[PDB]
RNA sequence: UAAGGAACUCGGCAAAAUGACCCCGUAACUUCGGGAGAAGGGGUGCUCUUUAGGGUCCCAGAAGAGCCGCAGUGAA
RNA sequence: UUGGCACCUCGAUGUCGGCUCAUCGCAUCCUGGGGCUGUAGUCGGUCCCAAGGGUUGGGCUGUUCGCCCAUUAAAGCGGUACGCGAGCUGGGUUCAGAACGUCGUGAGACAGUUCGGUCCCUAUCCGUCGUGGGCGUAGGAAAUUUGAGAGGAGCUGUCCUUAGUACGAGAGGACCGGGAUGGACAUACCUCUGGUGUACCAGUUGUCGUGCCAACGGCAUAGCUGGGUAGCUAUGUGUGGACGGGAUAAGUGCUGAAAGCAUCUAAGCAUGAAGCCCCCCUCAAGAUGAGAUUUCCCAACUUCGGUUAUAAGAUCCCUCAAAGAUGAUGAGGUUAAUAGGUUCGAGGUGGAAGCAUGGUGACAUGUGGAGCUGACGAAUACUAAUCGAUCGAAGACUUAAU
């Protein structure tokens, strides 16, 4: 903070996300303009990071397609994000999941609160 | 438009009205005030002269630059002003300022997106030619007595001699700088900030000089 | 790519298995490609039943990405491994099949036959 | 790091523990200045938690502190060291400069309990 | 590298111009009347009384 | 130490990688001794239950149920 | 280049090639400007101007050379003790050992080959890269500036359109323009993606200690491991080489005679390059030719004719960081927020001690996203920048003008 950064990023906060915790699963509805037509692409993983700050906090989802990891990273206030859900909450000792991006089965699911 | 003057207050980012990130510089511009307006007739060049910041008044035992002295402080009232810290000179605008103090305000670049940005430190110590001037450093495959060193300074009895502009170690940064063709993204009332799109020259804290763009 | 000895993970239908960096297309001097680049590779493994068979030059596009690309937005997306595809003398691809989720923008008008034979792009 | 001394990190914060331990017994000593000016920082977030006095601070103190008699240097702490300052808040030690002194020229200042 | 040739006592005098040391930045203590350090207590018998 | 990986260079020099114990398993060749610790894989913490050993309190085991973390010859 | 001489050096001038780091020539490889063509167009040939920038990564070899693979707008040729060992390596060769082919009766030699093998130095003076102090610039000071001169930068691709038009039977396929996005290079910065983060958080192995259980501390590379704040950073994020003016080279000309015609030239008038001088960025009045503008201070004692201290101002000394080898330069010194602490936040970690409950037990759950927190934002004098001392002007003489 040194608020005179603030109240000049103050009005690009965005209140409509929910609150979330790395290791939980969460739903991700993307706009996307692919060649001039709008969709909403869905992106559903798990949070493994969430690095903060205010205006430029982000967070990045991890989900498996085709046997190859993904991973995505987002920045919280982005006006791309229609909406955000949080499918399931995970039980998860520490603050970074990075251990998850070398476990491929069922030694890389996390349990359930 | 015409110049203004500004600290440097930290990097941040918005999000342009199409989605975009936009990387952002927060120079917050205040107490800006017309002390001077040099004429051709009196000196040789026309320019103006403005204020920046304001510093406090004179007192009579000051261990400090925190209060004017008395040649500075009499410079000042001659516009009707308070004593101002980093006085500076705008050449290459149109004279209709006063040289009666009037205020120099954020609000005069609304109109005016491309500038430039002149800033007056860096800041790093006595540096090697392999981080000075981006040399590269010797092999450890074979016993090499070589890696950060700077190389051969010239040729063989036929020069005798090393040619200025040799590159060698010697303080690094600090230097006045100039980066082109910037853009400001938002000017801010009531905060006196004005954003500039990318990043300008200097530590926090520092004085920048932002102008209309010469290309 | 980044030392022009990087060992790829061919993503088709198409002979190779995995090819290696000879040369990265594009300007006198360039020294890395990313995802819509094209390289000149060289096959160091070939499915016993193809029809590219290892030890020769051919072209491919990057396709999956480690290091992955950054959006306009400031979203990014990086990937598990390397991956190419080998292409003909233009765009599109060798194999009538490619694997894995292709990356999201290799359409630009050129690799409209890559991302539309793509399981996910 | 906050500023190094000649010592590594592990003798550094071994020094540190010696010199907070000998000011609260003693409650003035003789040392150089910028070992005083480092024992300024330590001494002073030890006092804080004689004045909170809860059971963590007794435990979050121990594990600075050494063990030696006088009461032992925890006892002084949370008794005498910390019911004359309940009033006061920061600024619990003053530093003086005496001198340079023969042999090294070093700054040799002292510093007490205020 | 050895020196090529022998310093002269002109090189050598303008060569030590600048090395020497300077007067102590002495002050003297209104309680002991004697010459003390500013910003140090007074060496003779006294105090700070800052 | 990102991404790659010997591209460096006379030359993978130097460093990193393997390294303990208990189990499977193990090639051409051979002077029939060997090669061979070939190669290639699996296990390893603590708690509680039952349970033939051995020495004369000490030493060695089977199996089952469970707890935890990123990690179990958790360091050398 | 291979040589020829034998002029300097034998009280000693280290030999390749490469690395690192350059500088210069033009007999120009690319890019720019043109004349001729056996130049239809897209490509070419060959000559003339031109040195501003640029001029790749690997396989084989000690390789310089060379051949090959994949590119590139292009992969120029030369000088500087075949640049460069007080900068580095030392593979080769010119040490000693030992083996092969050949020559010698022999000790041993090469028309050759093969395995191996101690490369020194605390830089005086000139030279170069940074930084200060003395004096000067006819009173003493604070800031802001002009710019004589000096340095920097200077590269190029590919697509779309004009247009499938001009040209050509077709095949093919433009100049002159107009837009867009790259490669290499330079510079600034740390919001983003990453790196580090030895006085941040936690988990965990052996052993010793605080008398014991619980809780902590020392040592084992920071014992190790998973993350990580500020600062420093690239692979990350921004920008740049744009637009234009003057005089020209090769070339192209207009009028024009000497020479009634002809002729770009003798007089006169034009046009014409990435090159030359400006324009763009940085330095710069020790520029002894020492510049300019604004502001501030300016009486007492003498006959000294000069002196004095003090004024404006700046240092000593002390608290520091945006700065930094040190100093210097910046933020401050009680009429105060400069640092440390203390209160409150941001970010970091991840849910503490104690107690209660559920389990035989390892453990789990609750209060409480809790509690700890180096560098980051705000405020508060509580502690320390006390008292005080030093330096620093009275403005020379001529001449014109008023």
């Amino acid at each position: 903070n040194h608020k005179l950064i603030e109240a000049v990023t103050k009005s690009q906060l965005r209140t409509d996300l929910p609150s979330f915790r790395p290791g939980d699963t969460l739903r991700v509805h993307v706009r996307i303009i692919e060649g001039t037509r709008e969709r909403i692409q869905v992106f559903e993983g798990v949070v493994i990071k969430r690095r903060g700050g205010g205006v430029s906090e982000t967070f990045t989802v991890r989900k498996i397609s085709s046997g190859v990891g993904v991973e995505r990273t987002f920045p919280l206030h982005t006006p791309k994000i229609e909406k955000i859900e949080v499918k399931r909450r995970g039980k998860v000792r520490r603050a970074k999941l990075y251990y998850l991006r070398s476990l491929r089965g069922k030694a890389a699911r996390i349990q359930e609160i | 438009t015409k110049g203004i003057l500004g600290r440097k207050i930290g990097m941040t980012q918005v999000f342009g009205e199409n989605g975009e990130l936009i990387p952002v510089t927060v120079v917050e511009a205040k107490e800006n005030v017309v002390l001077q307006k040099k004429t051709v007739e009196v000196d040789g060049y026309n320019a103006i002269q403005v204020g920046f910041e304001d510093k406090k008044a004179y007192k009579k035992d000051a261990k400090s630059n925190k209060y004017a002295n008395k040649p500075a402080e009499g410079h000042a009232k001659k516009a009707d002003a308070a004593p101002k810290r980093f006085i500076r000179e705008f050449r290459n605008v149109d004279v209709d300022a006063y040289e009666v103090g009037q205020e120099v305000s954020v609000d005069t670049f609304v109109a005016g997106d491309v500038i430039d940005v002149t800033g007056v430190s860096k800041g790093k110590g006595f540096q090697g030619a392999i981080k000075r001037h981006g040399q590269s450093r010797g092999p450890m495959s074979h016993g090499s007595h070589f890696h950060r060193a700077p190389g051969s300074v010239g040729m063989a009895s036929d020069a005798s001699r090393v040619f200025k502009g040799q590159k060698m170690p010697g303080r690094m940064g600090g230097n006045t700088v100039t980066v082109q063709n910037l853009e400001v993204v938002q000017v801010d009332t009531e905060n006196k900030v004005i954003l500039v799109k990318g990043n300008v020259p200097g530590p926090k804290k520092g004085l920048v000089e932002i102008r209309t763009s010469i290309k | 790519m980044i030392q022009q000895e990087t060992r790829l993970k061919v993503a088709d239908n198409s002979g190779a298995r995995e090819v290696l960096t000879i040369k990265v297309l594009g300007g006198s001097g360039r020294k890395t490609a990313n995802i819509g680049d094209v390289i000149v590779c060289t096959v160091k493994n070939a499915t016993p039943g193809g029809v590219v068979k290892k030890g020769d030059v051919v072209k491919a596009v990057i396709v999956r990405t480690k290091s992955g690309v950054r959006r306009n937005d400031g979203s990014y997306i990086k990937f598990d491994e390397n991956a190419c595809v080998i292409i003909r003398d233009d765009k599109g691809p060798r194999g009538t099949r490619i694997f894995g989720p292709v990356a999201r923008e290799l359409r630009e008008g050129n690799f409209m036959k890559i991302v539309s034979l793509a399981p996910e792009v | 790091g906050y500023r190094k001394l000649g010592r590594t990190s592990d003798q550094r914060k071994a020094m540190l523990r010696d010199l907070a331990t000998s000011l609260i017994i003693s409650e003035r000593i003789e040392t150089t200045e910028a070992r005083a000016k480092e024992v300024r920082s330590v001494v002073e977030k030890l006092i804080t938690l004689g004045k909170k006095g809860d059971l963590a601070s007794r435990r979050n103190a121990a594990k600075t502190l050494r063990n030696v008699e006088i009461q032992t240097a925890l006892q002084k702490l949370f008794g005498e060291i910390a019911e004359r300052y309940t009033e006061r808040q920061g600024g619990y030690t003053r530093i003086l400069k005496q001198g340079p002194r023969r042999g090294d020229g070093a700054e040799s200042v002292i510093i007490e309990l205020v | 590298a050895v020196p090529k040739r022998r310093t002269s006592k002109t090189r050598k005098n303008k060569r030590r111009t600048h090395f020497k040391i300077s007067v102590p930045g002495m002050t003297e203590c209104p309680n002991c009347g004697e010459y003390k350090l500013s910003h140090r207590v007074c060496k003779n018998c006294g105090s700070y009384n800052g």
